[PDB]
């Protein structure tokens, strides 16, 4: 239930819906901490693939790692 | 001039028109603390404070204490002195510390402030009626109005001395203090019982006999 | 207990604070087609006001039914 | 780390097992009290009986945890 | 008491242990003559035993179920309990001494620095300026926090980086 | 540009003595390049202690 | 300006002089950027209102005798119905919930489609108590206070039945009964050492 | 000027001589700037005229026979009582009505700007509506004001020590002069 519910966030053809980049843009600090924040970093996840496969590498990594400890601890 | 060691050479930052004029001054800074002029300013803050709170703090220790050895005046021995006091008080130590620590929170703050600006607390509107009155008197340290009020920091060719009086008893009391602890933890007497014990047999009762101090003899 | 009294009034409560308040705050975000209602509350917008009004429903009837 | 280990090699070596620097882990034992372990005396939010977390969760999933938890036949 | 752990005074398995030392030495000490170098020898170290066993059990150390003493490395845990003086007293004790040899070290590299030969000065070592900054580095807290509130703690971005930054 | 034994600091972001300072040599006046001369106290990793910079490369600080 | 939070210190330039309830109080510097400032003056005013509406009907229930603020939800739990001035209220903790939910949504969304509006009047403002225009930065100052008194003494709510676990006005009954002897050092859990 | 505090010594430069009660006391400089000494001013009359009626209140107490000004609210801790006739109060609602009553009084007073001497509704008889004797009435009441102000906290400090109230300590002093004063007290002097 949850991830259908998630799976319903982003804009597709039908008006309602979340733009990336537009989410991407608006999140900047004030004080200019971040500098300009995560401006410009749609187009360098999306026209980039070795970003991509770091970003999900990363992720299934960390998840296989959460598998090990969670399934000595918990056996299925 | 004046030197903690005769045939030392002073250093520079304590041989400066600033630093000859404070009060005190010997040349004593082996370990160079107060080469920063900023640094020396708030140390002699900091050794003022701990100089009147010394002083404070250690007739209370002398006069009770010699006190007790004459007539009237049954005080405890000021190791013992705090849990008496707490026995015949009426509030626990942890409320009378937070009142204390409010209380001595909002004078330390305005000191610290005054450190900070020297004329600083003297802004109309601040305070009732005290604001005209927490001002310095252009010596940093060394504050007029209700403070002193017997008025003798008016007369100006008494001024130095009572400057050099007031910070040599004062570095007086904070070796007296110090000896305090280290006589209670060495003996577990008295102040005045360990003084009366050097008077009675001054060549046997000592530092080199207590068995604490130098353990290789 | 009573289901469609609670569907109900979960749904017509979300579509209505859709439809009304939470309207134009959705239209300065986002800034099938053509609907004739005169606030542009189309087909869409129905389905997911009443989508939050039935989980919402859902969510407060099982926890009315473990009673807790 | 390597200090340690060879501080205590050196004290299982010359005899005296007493001398060897063995620091208590008791950060990761305060996060097995908060998760429901009777074993080291917290009795803080999970183990605590009078605690409003053990409290509210008693009725329904707690049980079953806290009695695989307070085993140490298992890898719980 | 903290963490399940019995005070080493009253644990069992550290008396055991104790024993167990003994009897090892007293085993090889009954091998020799009485008042012979060897035997001297082991009867000072079953004495040394003794005091570090008495010594440990004196401090309050905490044992396990091993018998074998257990410190604790948090600081209101161990100031509440009394356990103060197995990491807290010698962290601060290590920080001292270690920033003592920093702070030395630092004042050296600046001294040498406003020479006409610094590397020269670093291969051979200016002997009395050394014990100089040696003598004078025990207020280096103080003088720690007074070069950090004034800014020259700190090299300001004249440093050398890479064309990325 | 800058004189003979001035102190300079340079720009170029690639070079060993970047945000660094060195001493000026000569300034060769013809059409070159590169004419500013720096020396450095201490050698990069070629062992080398002199390099030529252009005028925009160098401030005299 | 309204005075100054420290004796001495400098006011910092980024905070308007005209501004209600200026006292010069920003150590951290939060409010340096002026749409943050904006915001923050929003977020003071209206947590200060909630937080008197907040103080008033905690006082309000204790003093009048029908429990603490803290009892006063627990009609939900357990079994029982919900009162108001001793009068019983034939409602449901769902029921409740819903005209929460639909009554605040429509009146935060009303107070959110408007711009920067933190001061209304009109309708708001029956009695026309801001209708002069020279003696409103008054009140609104006055306003500003009271709201700070309030939130601190809220939180100062929270905190002691966090701690002690009993009602303010039964807090305030120890402190009158043994002021030296009943306090926050004598607790156990606000300083661990005493 | 009303006088000098101690002969010899000079009068400070900053008190003026057209103001009632100036007799150049002023060792810690504290009223040197004009809106720290009307302040203070203002705070002088009013702690004179507060104690002034403290100390006839507590007088009458004694001296009519109902405790001292200590037992008088010794009723709440356990009746109130006045002229020995019942007072049907307690404490909190004695206390909300003092409360809106000197919020509401004082308000009045603060929202003048430094209105010491009022006249007009406060002022009935109209004695200071001649400025001749005005301010010989204005110095006999800084006199009797600082008079009671003196003795309120000799009746605090003397109960303190003695633990009864004015008027019997009186009869005490006039009774053995040599055997009850301070000093038999063993509190205000701690040897002997
Ligand atoms: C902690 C209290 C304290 C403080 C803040 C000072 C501060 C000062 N002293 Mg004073 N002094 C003190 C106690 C103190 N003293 C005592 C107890 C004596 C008698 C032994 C003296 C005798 C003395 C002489 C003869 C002279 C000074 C002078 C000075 C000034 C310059 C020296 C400096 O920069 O070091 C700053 C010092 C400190 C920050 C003290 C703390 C040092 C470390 C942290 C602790 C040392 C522990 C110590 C060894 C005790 C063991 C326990 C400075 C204002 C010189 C001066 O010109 O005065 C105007 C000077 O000629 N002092
Ligand atoms: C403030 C000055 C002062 C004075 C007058 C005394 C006096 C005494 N000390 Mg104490 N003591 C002091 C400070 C002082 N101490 C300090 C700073 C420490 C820590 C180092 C101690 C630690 C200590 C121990 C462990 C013992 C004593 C003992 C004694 C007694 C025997 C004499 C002796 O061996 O002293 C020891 C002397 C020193 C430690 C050096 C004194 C330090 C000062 C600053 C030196 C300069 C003195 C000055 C030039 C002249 C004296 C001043 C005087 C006229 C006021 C004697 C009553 C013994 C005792 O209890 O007998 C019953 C004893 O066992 N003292
Ligand atoms: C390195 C990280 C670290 C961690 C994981 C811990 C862990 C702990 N600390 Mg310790 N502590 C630390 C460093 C740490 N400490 C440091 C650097 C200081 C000096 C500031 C302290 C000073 C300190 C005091 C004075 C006390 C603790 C206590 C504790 C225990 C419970 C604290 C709690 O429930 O709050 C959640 C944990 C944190 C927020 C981690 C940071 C801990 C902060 C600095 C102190 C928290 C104290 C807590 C508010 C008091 C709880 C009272 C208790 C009776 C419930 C827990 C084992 C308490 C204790 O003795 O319990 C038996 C206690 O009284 N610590
Ligand atoms: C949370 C509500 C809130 C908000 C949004 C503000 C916002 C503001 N305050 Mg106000 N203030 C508040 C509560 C708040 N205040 C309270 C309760 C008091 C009484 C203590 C004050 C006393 C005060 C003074 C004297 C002054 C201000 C001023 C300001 C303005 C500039 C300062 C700033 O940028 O900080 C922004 C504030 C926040 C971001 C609040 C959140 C703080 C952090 C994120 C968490 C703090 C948690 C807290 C410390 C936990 C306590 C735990 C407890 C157990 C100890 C800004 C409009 C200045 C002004 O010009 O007035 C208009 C000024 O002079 N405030
Ligand atoms: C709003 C103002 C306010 C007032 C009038 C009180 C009053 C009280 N508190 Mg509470 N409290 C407050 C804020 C306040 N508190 C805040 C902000 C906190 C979170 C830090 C607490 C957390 C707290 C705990 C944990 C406990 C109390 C307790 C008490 C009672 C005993 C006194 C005490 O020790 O307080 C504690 C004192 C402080 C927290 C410092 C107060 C400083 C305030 C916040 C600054 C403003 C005060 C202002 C300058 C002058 C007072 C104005 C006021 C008279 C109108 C007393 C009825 C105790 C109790 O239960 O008694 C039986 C107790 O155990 N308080
Ligand atoms: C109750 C508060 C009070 C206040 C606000 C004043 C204010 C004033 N007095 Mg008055 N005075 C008072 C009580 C007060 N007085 C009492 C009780 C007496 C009789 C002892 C006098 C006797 C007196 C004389 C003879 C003169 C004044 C004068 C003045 C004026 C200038 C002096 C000044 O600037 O200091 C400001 C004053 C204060 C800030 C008072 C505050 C109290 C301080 C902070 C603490 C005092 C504690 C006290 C000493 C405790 C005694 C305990 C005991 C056991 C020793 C100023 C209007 C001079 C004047 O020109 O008349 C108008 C003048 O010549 N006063
Ligand atoms: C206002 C003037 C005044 C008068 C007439 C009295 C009278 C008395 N006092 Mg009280 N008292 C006063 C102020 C006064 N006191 C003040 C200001 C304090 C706080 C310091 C006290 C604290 C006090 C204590 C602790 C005790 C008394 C006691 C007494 C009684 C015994 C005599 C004595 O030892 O006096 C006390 C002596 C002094 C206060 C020192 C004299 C200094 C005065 C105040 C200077 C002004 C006096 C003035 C020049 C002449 C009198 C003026 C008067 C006629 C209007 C006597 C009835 C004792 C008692 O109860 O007896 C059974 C007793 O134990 N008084
Ligand atoms: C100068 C210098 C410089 C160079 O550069 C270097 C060097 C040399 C290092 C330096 C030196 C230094 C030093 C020596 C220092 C010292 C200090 C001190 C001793 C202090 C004390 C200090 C001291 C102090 C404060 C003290 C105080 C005290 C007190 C309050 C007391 C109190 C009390 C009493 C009454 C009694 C009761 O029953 C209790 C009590 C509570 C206990
Ligand atoms: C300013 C600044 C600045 C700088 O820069 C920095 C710093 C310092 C950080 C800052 C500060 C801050 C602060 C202090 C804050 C605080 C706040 C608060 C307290 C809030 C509350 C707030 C609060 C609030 C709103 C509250 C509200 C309340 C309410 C509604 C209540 C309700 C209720 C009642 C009736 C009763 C019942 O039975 C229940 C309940 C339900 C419970
Ligand atoms: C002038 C000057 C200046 C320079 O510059 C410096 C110096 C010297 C510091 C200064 C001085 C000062 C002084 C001396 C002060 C004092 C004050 C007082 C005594 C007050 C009281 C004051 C006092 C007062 C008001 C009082 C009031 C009272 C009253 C109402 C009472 C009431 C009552 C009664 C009927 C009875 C009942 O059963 C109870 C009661 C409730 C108890
Ligand atoms: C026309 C018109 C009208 C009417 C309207 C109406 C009546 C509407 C309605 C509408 C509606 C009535 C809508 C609905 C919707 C719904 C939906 C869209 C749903 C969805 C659902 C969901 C999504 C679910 C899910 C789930 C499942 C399946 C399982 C369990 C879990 C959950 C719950 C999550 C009026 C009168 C106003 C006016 C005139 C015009």
């Amino acid at each position: 239930v949850i991830f259908i519910v998630a799976g319903h966030m982003y804009r597709t053809n039908f008006g309602i819906g979340h733009r990336m980049q537009a989410i991407l843009e608006a999140h900047t600090p004030p004080s200019g901490s971040l500098g300009a924040g995560h401006k410009g970093l749609f187009d360098t996840v999306n026209n980039s693939l070795h970003f991509q496969l770091g970003l999900a590498l990363a992720s299934v990594g960390t998840i296989t790692s959460l598998v090990a400890q969670h399934m000595y601890s918990l056996p299925p | 001039r004046q030197s903690w060691l005769p045939g030392s050479q002073i250093p520079a930052h304590l041989d400066t028109p600033a630093a000859q004029a404070l009060a005190g001054n010997f040349g004593f800074d082996p370990l160079g603390l107060g080469k920063d002029p900023v640094a020396l300013r708030w140390y002699q803050q900091a050794e003022l404070i701990h100089c009147r709170t010394a002083m404070a703090g250690v007739a209370g220790i002398l006069i009770p204490g010699l006190l007790t050895k004459a007539g009237a005046l049954n005080v405890p021995e000021w190791y013992d002195a705090g849990k008496v006091a707490i026995e015949n008080s009426f509030a626990p130590w942890g409320s009378l510390l937070a009142v204390q620590l409010f209380l001595c929170g909002f004078v330390e703050a305005k000191r610290w402030q005054d450190i900070r600006k020297p004329g600083s607390q003297g802004e109309p509107g601040s305070f009732l009626g005290f604001e005209a009155s927490l001002k310095g008197t252009s010596e940093l340290g060394y504050p007029g109005g209700p403070f002193d009020p017997l008025g003798l920091s008016k007369e100006a060719d008494k001024w130095a001395d009572w400057k050099l009086k007031e910070v040599k008893n004062g570095r007086l009391a904070m070796l007296a203090f110090l000896g305090f602890v280290a006589q209670k933890y060495a003996t577990g007497a008295g102040p005045v019982d360990n003084l009366a014990a050097h008077l009675k047999d001054p060549w046997h009762v000592n530092y080199a006999t207590n068995g604490v101090s130098l353990p290789f003899l | 207990l009573d289901p469609q009294i609670v569907i109900s009034g979960s749904t017509a409560a979300f579509l209505a604070i859709g439809r009304f308040v939470f309207l134009g705050y959705q239209r300065r975000e986002a800034n099938i087609f053509a609907t004739n209602d005169p606030a542009g509350f189309n087909i869409i917008d129905v389905a997911g006001w009443g989508a939050l009004g039935h989980a919402v429903g859902f969510a407060v009837l099982a926890i009315n039914s473990l009673q807790g | 780390t390597l200090g340690l280990y060879v501080h205590n090699d050196v004290m299982q070596a010359f005899g005296t097992p007493e001398k060897q620097i063995l620091i208590e882990p008791v950060f990761a034992q305060w996060i097995q009290a908060a998760h429901g372990k009777a074993l080291y005396g917290f009795d803080f939010l999970l183990s605590s009986k009078t605690s409003a977390a053990f409290a509210n969760g008693q009725s329904l999933w707690l049980p079953g945890w806290l009695d695989a938890i307070n085993n140490n036949q298992n890898s719980l | 008491d903290i963490a399940g752990l019995t005070p080493c005074s009253e644990s069992k398995a550290y008396a055991k242990l104790e024993k167990k030392e003994l009897k090892t030495l007293e085993k090889r000490l009954k091998q020799y003559e009485a008042d012979s170098a060897p035997a001297v020898a082991l009867k000072a170290t079953m004495e040394r035993t003794k005091a570090r066993f008495a010594n440990y059990a004196k401090a309050g150390l905490l044992c396990g179920n091993d018998g074998l003493p257990h410190l604790i490395a948090d600081p209101g845990l161990a100031l509440k309990y009394g356990h103060a003086g197995e990491v807290f007293i010698p962290t601060f004790g290590f920080l001292y001494v270690a920033g003592y040899i920093g702070y030395v070290g630092r004042q050296y590299l600046i001294a040498v620095k406003g020479e006409a030969k610094p590397t020269d000065k670093e291969i051979i070592i200016d002997v009395p300026l050394a014990t100089k900054l040696a003598w004078q580095g025990a207020g280096w807290p103080l003088a720690a926090v007074q070069e950090l509130q004034r800014g020259t703690l700190l090299e300001k971005e004249e440093n050398i980086t890479v064309s990325p930054r | 540009g800058p004189k003979r034994g001035s102190l300079v600091k340079i720009l170029r972001p690639e070079s060993y003595w970047f945000n660094q300072v060195g001493k000026v040599v000569s300034v060769d006046q013809s059409g070159v390049r590169y004419p500013v001369v720096v020396r450095f106290e201490n050698q990069n990793y070629a062992g080398v202690t002199t390099n030529n910079y252009a005028l925009d490369e160098v401030v005299a600080a | 300006k309204a005075g100054n939070w420290l004796p001495g210190s400098d006011a910092p330039a980024w905070l308007p002089d005209d501004l209600p309830g200026n006292y010069g109080f920003d150590p951290l510097s939060l409010g340096k950027e002026p749409a943050s400032l904006k915001r923050f003056t929003e977020s003071e005013v209206i947590h200060g209102r909630w937080a008197m509406l907040g103080v008033a009907g905690s006082l309000a229930v204790e003093l009048l005798g029908y429990g603490n603020w803290y009892d006063a939800p627990l009609w939900a739990v357990n079994g029982g119905k919900a009162t108001w001035f001793g009068i019983e209220v034939p409602f449901d903790l769902n029921a409740l919930l819903a005209f929460e939910f639909v009554a605040m949504a429509a009146a935060e969304g009303q107070r959110g489609d408007a711009g920067g509006v933190v001061y209304p009047g009109g309708a708001f403002d029956p009695l026309g108590f801001a209708k002069d225009s020279s003696k409103s930065g008054e009140l609104k100052l006055k306003e500003i206070k009271n709201g700070r008194l309030a939130m601190v003494a809220f939180l100062g709510f929270v905190a002691q039945h966090a701690a002690t676990g009993k009602g303010p006005i039964a807090a305030l009954g120890e402190h009158l009964a043994n002021p030296w002897g009943a306090n926050f050092a004598t607790n156990g859990i606000s300083v661990p050492f005493f």
